[PDB]
RNA sequence: UUCAAAUGAGAACUUUGAAGACUGAAGUGGGGAAAGGUUCCACGUCAACAGCAGUUGGACGUGGGUUAGUCGAUCCUAAGA
RNA sequence: AUAUGGAUUCUUCACGGUAACGUAACUGAAUGUGGAGACGUCGGCGCGAGCCCUGGGAGGAGUUAUCUUUUCUUCUUAACAGCUUAUCACCCCGGAAUUGGUUUAUCCGGAGAUGGGGUCUUAUGGCUGGAAGAGGCCAGCACCUUUGCUGGCUCCGGUGCGCUUGUGACGGCCCGUGAAAAUCCACAGGAAGGAAUAGUUUUCAUGCCAGGUCGUACUGAUAACCGCAGCAGGUCUCCAAGGUGAACAGCCUCUAGUUGAUAGAAUAAUGUAGAUAAGGGAAGUCGGCAAAAUAGAUCCGUAACUUCGGGAUAAGGAUUGGC
RNA sequence: CGGACUACUUGCGUGCCUUGUUGUAGACGGCCUUGGUAGGUCUCUUGUAGACCGUCGCUUGCUACAAUUAACGAUCAACUU
């Protein structure tokens, strides 16, 4: 009855926030506030711990926290602020993501050695 | 975007000098056949007014 | 991020080209250089094996124009690296006897394809067929080389 | 396709001067409860069947793979 | 009938290879009364009969 | 049944995409036995045929394609000849 | 075809178990027996497989106005070989009424039950080898060319009057008792040969060589077959998801497939295919023709007559949702 | 005087991976062998550490408690009325 296990989780977020269109904290805080545990929201008793270093953001639990929630929430905060359709959430290996940028091609850039 | 903008740039080749604007320098081959491929139909005769 | 790449596939020509500044005419000269190199070699070749004649076999016109392209490629090789596009040989070398007067190039795994194809003929082209020259021909010898176009 | 026990077995079947091929493949998987661990099968081809001999403790795959005959035209992975 | 015998086989190869238009070197002969085949098969017009 | 583009001299009917529907696993699905015999597939291509049309086709012209010691026949006997 | 290794023997042609029988082998001619091939249908019961349903975790996709630790999808394992695994059946000990054991279904026992200990067929399942190296799901790079590469993960469970199918042990039915031959094996027999420098073994293991002829594409039908046709006709069979529901009924959906059948505009009469109608209720017609009315399930109740088995869902009545 | 051309040929900076070798790492039956940990329990924030229980532990000699002997009490999963 001692499994304790204190699972980690990484998300890394630096290339939307580099290229400027994300925000970290306030990704943080919607963690904070939405994160449930026995089925409601703010009983984060020292069950999961949620920080951030403007890069990475981590998660570490020892509550029901399997990876397919981390990413339910991830996708419902980009509803939320609207970057569904440009920004997706990949594993690069066991419990380590990223957010990526959709394939964009880029415009003509041929007027006048425009490029 | 400007940078991808400015890898895809152009670059030109010899065969676009020479071959751009051009068809094929074969044949037409009205029953559409290859090199090698028979046909029964017009082996016996050689010349196109015929 | 990074965006993407593509195929295109559709060009046309270009501008500022024969205007013959001092860069196009280092470029013809250099080609005519390795094409006067080549045709003294290859003259050196012709009178080594048929006019001193010392004590072994004689070469063929397919070891002949095998030797010669290789020399061309590799005295071209040394030239215009990573500052041009397009290098190489313009005109393969051709060595005709008489009354062939353009393209004769045999490889060099036709030399018993050319004895089984011609056993039977006279012997009026025997110096294409077999590969050794004999007195009293005319031996044309045809070649280039090109750089950047 | 056979499986070997004993290795006296496999080093006089590996002998047999009608063998001309044995592979070694490594795969790595886990124990009964804890930790990961290498493990080796030897796969010897005769005429008439392939002869396996699975080693565990991976100190003596290298003493076997040491001793193995000079002749064969042996295949990692 | 996709298990069939080798005189069926035979029969139907050289059904297949009877089955062609006339030769067009034919209608440049002197004097050719021949226009056109008068006996070409077809599997959804008529019939073989085994 | 509808919309756009492409092709083409020409598109209610061809191709792709966007939509709306139907068969509903005792199917408008996936295989075979009798029978047919090249209809299979590719390239070219519209005079006739497809009871409107046709740039499309099981049409017209030219080719390609069926690999067995183990699946069948071949062997055995039945009613019978 | 053949060569080795092993096995056998100077007690010439093997040993071990009380036994049922066991094993890597363990001579066996003529002749004669035995088995397999080799068999109906229906009923319930048991077991196996595939499918269906379902819980954690690791991936991918979608929804997100509000809600949803959410909805969908991937997580697989062939023939063959080794070890093991069973209802039935059999052997040994022992001696049974206060009769016991026992199936859903009543059969078995001094011709030896219950009980204790054992032997066997391998249907079928498990674990290994085959075999992760395959296949699957994802993430990337050069993404220059009709050219080339590298990474991860592929894991643990549950249930059942479920569905389809294979199989076992039983049971019912008959004035019906539900093919044959090729082929293979075994037994009885004791001919003949044989061990000492050896004979038998290719029924033990390993090694060597060969396996001819003909068929093989596709449709199998509202367009590939037959009806004179690209004809609403005819023509043998296998596989078979979710819901509702007794259900392979009808109705809606997933996988797969199709979107074919001359079109455009209007909305006269008469038609074809359907519907509703106040008050009356067969007055209509040769004739209640046609339509209406009834209808599933639970509970109560049910006459004459009868070949006693039936008639019978007779007739008649009270009900049915959601939480 | 000559360079249009890289090639035309140091070291030694900054780094990539195989690293060859230790530094580091030392990941684990080794039984060198005492009161038990998921043992029955308790001060000990659990459990350890300590003990108590005098001896737990699937188990067994050791004989015993409605011995779950009149079974009243604690242990997981379908849909029928
Ligand atoms: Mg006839
Ligand atoms: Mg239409
Ligand atoms: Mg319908
Ligand atoms: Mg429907
Ligand atoms: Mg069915
Ligand atoms: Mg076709
Ligand atoms: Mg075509
Ligand atoms: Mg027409
Ligand atoms: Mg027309
Ligand atoms: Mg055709
Ligand atoms: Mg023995
Ligand atoms: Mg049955
Ligand atoms: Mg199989
Ligand atoms: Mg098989
Ligand atoms: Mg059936
Ligand atoms: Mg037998
Ligand atoms: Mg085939
Ligand atoms: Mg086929
Ligand atoms: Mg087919
Ligand atoms: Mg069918
Ligand atoms: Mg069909
Ligand atoms: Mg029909
Ligand atoms: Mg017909
Ligand atoms: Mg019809
Ligand atoms: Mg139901
Ligand atoms: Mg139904
Ligand atoms: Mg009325
Ligand atoms: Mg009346
Ligand atoms: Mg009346
Ligand atoms: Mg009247
Ligand atoms: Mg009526
Ligand atoms: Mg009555």
């Amino acid at each position: 009855r001692k499994q304790k296990i204190a699972k980690t989780f990484t998300v890394d977020v630096s290339s939307p926030t580099e290229n400027g269109v994300f925000d970290p904290a306030s990704y943080a805080k919607y963690l904070i506030d939405h994160i449930k545990v026995e089925g409601a929201v703010g009983n984060l008793g020292n069950a999961v711990t949620v920080t951030e270093d403007g890069t990475v953001v981590t998660v570490v639990s020892t509550a029901k926290f399997s990876g397919k929630y981390l990413k339910y929430l991830t996708k419902k905060y980009l509803k939320k602020n609207q970057l569904r359709d440009w920004i997706r959430f990949v594993s690069t290996k066991t419990n380590e993501y990223r957010l990526a940028f959709y394939q964009v091609t880029p415009e003509e850039d041929e007027e006048e050695d425009e490029e | 975007q400007n940078r991808a903008a400015r890898k895809n740039r152009y670059v030109e080749r010899g065969s676009d000098v020479v071959f751009g604007d051009q068809d094929a320098l074969t044949a037409s081959t009205e029953n559409g056949v290859k090199l090698r491929q028979t046909d029964r139909l017009l082996d016996g005769v050689a010349d196109g007014s015929m | 991020m990074a965006l993407a790449i593509s195929h295109e596939d559709t060009q046309i020509l270009l501008k500022d080209k024969n205007i013959l500044q001092e860069s196009v005419l280092n470029k013809y000269r250099t080609a005519g250089q390795i094409a006067q190199t080549a045709l003294k070699y290859v003259t050196s070749l012709i009178n080594d094996s048929y006019h001193s004649k010392t004590t072994q076999r004689q070469l063929t016109v397919p070891e002949l124009c095998l030797l010669t392209d290789s020399f061309i490629l590799t005295r071209l090789e040394q030239y215009y690296k990573n500052k041009v596009n397009e290098r190489g040989i313009a005109i393969p070398t051709t060595i005709d006897i008489d009354q062939i007067s353009g393209g004769w190039c045999p490889e060099i795994d036709d030399t018993q394809n050319l004895l089984n194809w011609n056993k039977g003929k006279d012997s009026t082209f025997a110096s294409s067929v077999t590969g050794t020259l004999r007195p009293g021909d005319l031996v044309k010898i045809t070649l280039g080389v090109h750089i950047d176009g | 396709a056979r499986e070997i026990t004993d290795i006296k077995q496999f080093l006089e079947l590996t002998r047999r001067a009608d063998v001309k091929t044995a592979t070694v493949k490594i795969n790595k998987k886990l124990n009964k409860a804890g930790k990961p661990f290498r493990q080796t099968k030897f796969k010897v081809r005769g005429s008439s069947s392939l002869y396996t001999l699975v080693i565990n403790d991976a100190g003596k795959a290298k003493k076997l793979i040491q001793s193995l005959p000079p002749t064969l035209k042996v295949n990692r992975l | 009938a996709a298990q069939k015998s080798f005189r069926i086989k035979q029969k139907m190869a050289k059904a297949k290879k009877q089955n062609r238009p006339l030769p067009q070197w034919i209608r440049l002969r002197t004097n050719n009364t021949i226009r056109y085949n008068a006996k070409r098969r077809n599997w959804r017009r008529t019939k073989m009969n085994i």
